[PDB]
């Protein structure tokens, strides 16, 4: 368990200070890989390597630097047939609830004060 | 006018650039049910425990609006998960890309038109945590917006929409809008012939744009309220 | 289906608090108090219930809200995506659309795209026009590609090099007016053919 | 509590007005920035080019690069021309004159171009069709063939 603290720094207490507040129990690594379970202001935790609760800041991705000329283009020789999973809900569960049966059941003064 | 044997076809156009403020996401904020009523007391402890369920409720209601509202930025800031660069050496074909693109000189990461949008909306948050109010924190800070940002328009600007559909295809610019005319039913010999008069009607059109987001801060309106 | 699960959960175990009585079940306190100590106790029941229970038909309702915004958006995949070809990005999944499978599923459908999606690339020289007698001439569809001896003319989604040909250029403007126009011979198939005749 | 249970309700509901919001940007970042949407004031007022995205506190700004024309002139038209007994319908493009001969141009710019056979097809005859003007169609192959 990693103990965080929120809008604060360390006053009372592998301790470090964060933009978010004071986090306890985990370990700063200066690597930075794919996030899991997020906390916020850009840094993640996950449990990595003997192993622990590691933090670490967030990777947007590979960074590629993409060539650009006047003269040059690319254009592709061959191509790749993908297919993708888009999932949509479209209904929920039909719940329907009784007021008196709810409120007060198998009371015939109470069913008549309710009225 | 309205007659049959009649037609108008334009002789000359103009390049306009307009402005849409469209809002992400709100501030996250958590309120205790407990400290609400009182702190330090078990008076309202337990006279709060026998109403149930409803501070497990209103908390992950909290809860639940704060990792949609996370959401939010992630399914609309970050398309994809490649990073795309601006390279040192510029020839756009006598375009100025300069306001709209990062300043690497300032210690933060922004561009000339993002300054002017954190400087034009409105320590406060110190304020609000005196008395007992959380401001969650965003989990993408501004630098890390900034990035995606910097990274759909140096990828737009050099491999265009190529990385929507593929791997990023680097084209020339110049080229580009050859095709963004040639979509709409437009001859390209517009863009040949007249691209000495478009480098002067978008370059005066980004400058526009500066002098209006600088002169009327009621623009940023659609925020404001938010 | 957890969400709805756990709101309708929240809402049986709602029932057991006493909300500010002395005890739960409606019998043992009508089986107890006369009528007119025993209407304060059971109007305390009655608020916090009914409270209690606006509490859950308003987030059900708010559900349906999203409920609704999740249906219109997959009626307009339905209709753009499966029925006809649309040609937004990333609306019917990521590359150039093409054709969607719908599946049943549970409360909700499952969507199967096939999209066209680029693999290789290589690098290529390419110039805005070509200039042969004076006059310039651009390309119909597609773009002036070079292997770095002759120029061809080729598509933006997929190689297939062709000979510099009239049918697939047309005869606009001059030559000193396009930046990066280089020189090289268009062939006319007319030639050939008279030649031969 | 019941202060409390109406700030959260309130809070919902701005909750499913800034997710409305979030998507129809979404759906702009996809069709306007990231491809080219040929929707009309859509991606904003005019015909679509490029939208330049810009980070913002709690939203985000869209540079909208558009083509708007500006200068016209009437012209007089005509659906077809009559050259030798066959209706000719326009390819691309509409036909319009100054007053002397018939010029076949694009509806979004004006850039005078002579009859030709490539720029025109053929399909059924003069009689059929309400409005058609005769003229000659210019067949470019005719001085080529007449030097050889």
């Amino acid at each position: 368990v990693a103990v965080l603290y929120q809008g604060v720094n360390c006053t009372e207490v592998n301790v470090f200070q964060t933009r978010a507040g004071c986090l306890i129990g985990a370990e700063h690594v200066n690597n930075s890989y794919e996030c899991d379970i997020p906390i916020g202001a850009g840094i993640c935790a996950s449990y990595q390597t003997s192993q622990s609760i590691i933090a670490y800041t967030m990777s947007l991705g590979v960074e590629n630097s993409v060539a650009y000329s006047n003269n040059s283009i690319a254009i592709p020789t061959n191509f790749t047939i993908s297919v993708t999973t888009e999932i949509l809900p479209v209904s929920m569960t039909k719940t329907s609830v009784d007021c008196t049966m709810y409120i007060c059941g198998d009371s015939t003064e109470c069913s008549n004060l309710l009225l | 006018a309205y007659s049959n044997n009649s037609i108008a076809i334009p002789t000359n156009f103009t390049i306009s650039v307009t402005t849409e403020i469209l809002p992400v996401s709100m501030t996250k904020t958590s309120v205790d049910c407990t400290m609400y009523i009182c702190g330090d007391s078990t008076e309202c402890s337990n006279l709060l425990l026998q109403y149930g369920s409803f501070c497990t409720q209103l908390n992950r209601a909290l809860t639940g609006i704060a990792v949609e509202q996370d959401k939010n930025t992630q399914e609309v800031f970050a398309q994809v998960k490649q990073i795309y660069k601006t390279p040192p050496i510029k020839d756009f074909g006598g375009f100025n890309f300069s306001q709209i693109l990062p300043d690497p000189s300032k210690p933060s990461k922004r561009s000339f038109i993002e300054d002017l949008l954190f400087n034009k909306v409105t320590d406060l948050i110190c304020a609000q945590k005196f008395n007992g109010l959380t401001v969650l924190p965003p989990l993408l800070t501004d630098e890390m917006i900034a990035q995606y940002t910097s990274a759909l328009l140096a990828g737009t600007i050099t491999s265009g929409w190529t990385f929507g559909a593929g791997a990023a295809l680097q084209i020339p610019f110049a080229m580009q809008m050859a095709y963004r005319f040639n979509g709409i039913g437009v001859t390209q010999n517009v863009l040949y012939e007249n691209q000495k008069l478009i480098a002067n009607q978008f370059n005066s059109a980004i400058g526009k744009i500066q002098d209006s987001l600088s002169s009327t801060a009621s623009a940023l309106g659609k925020l404001q309220d938010v | 289906v957890n969400q709805n699960a756990q709101a309708l959960n929240t809402l049986v175990k709602q029932l057991s608090s006493n909300f500010g009585a002395i005890s739960s079940v409606l019998n043992d306190i009508l089986s107890r108090l006369d009528p007119p100590e025993a209407e304060v106790q059971i109007d305390r029941l009655i608020t916090g219930r009914l409270q209690s229970l606006q509490t859950y038909v308003t987030q059900q309702l708010i559900r349906a809200a999203e409920i609704r915004a999740s249906a219109n958006l997959a009626a307009t995949k339905m209709s753009e995506c499966v029925l006809g070809q649309s040609k937004r990005v990333d609306f019917c999944g990521k590359g150039y659309h093409l054709m969607s499978f719908p599946q049943s599923a549970p409360h909700g459908v499952v969507f199967l795209h096939v999209t066209y999606v680029p693999a290789q690339e290589k690098n290529f020289t390419t110039a805005p026009a070509i200039c042969h007698d004076g006059k310039a001439h651009f390309p119909r569809e597609g773009v002036f590609v070079s292997n770095g001896t002759h120029w061809f003319v080729t598509q933006r989604n997929f190689y297939e090099p062709q000979i510099i040909t009239t049918d697939n250029t047309f005869v606009s403007g001059n030559c000193d007016v396009v930046i990066g126009i280089v020189n090289n011979t268009v062939y006319d198939p007319l030639q050939p053919e008279l030649d031969s005749f």
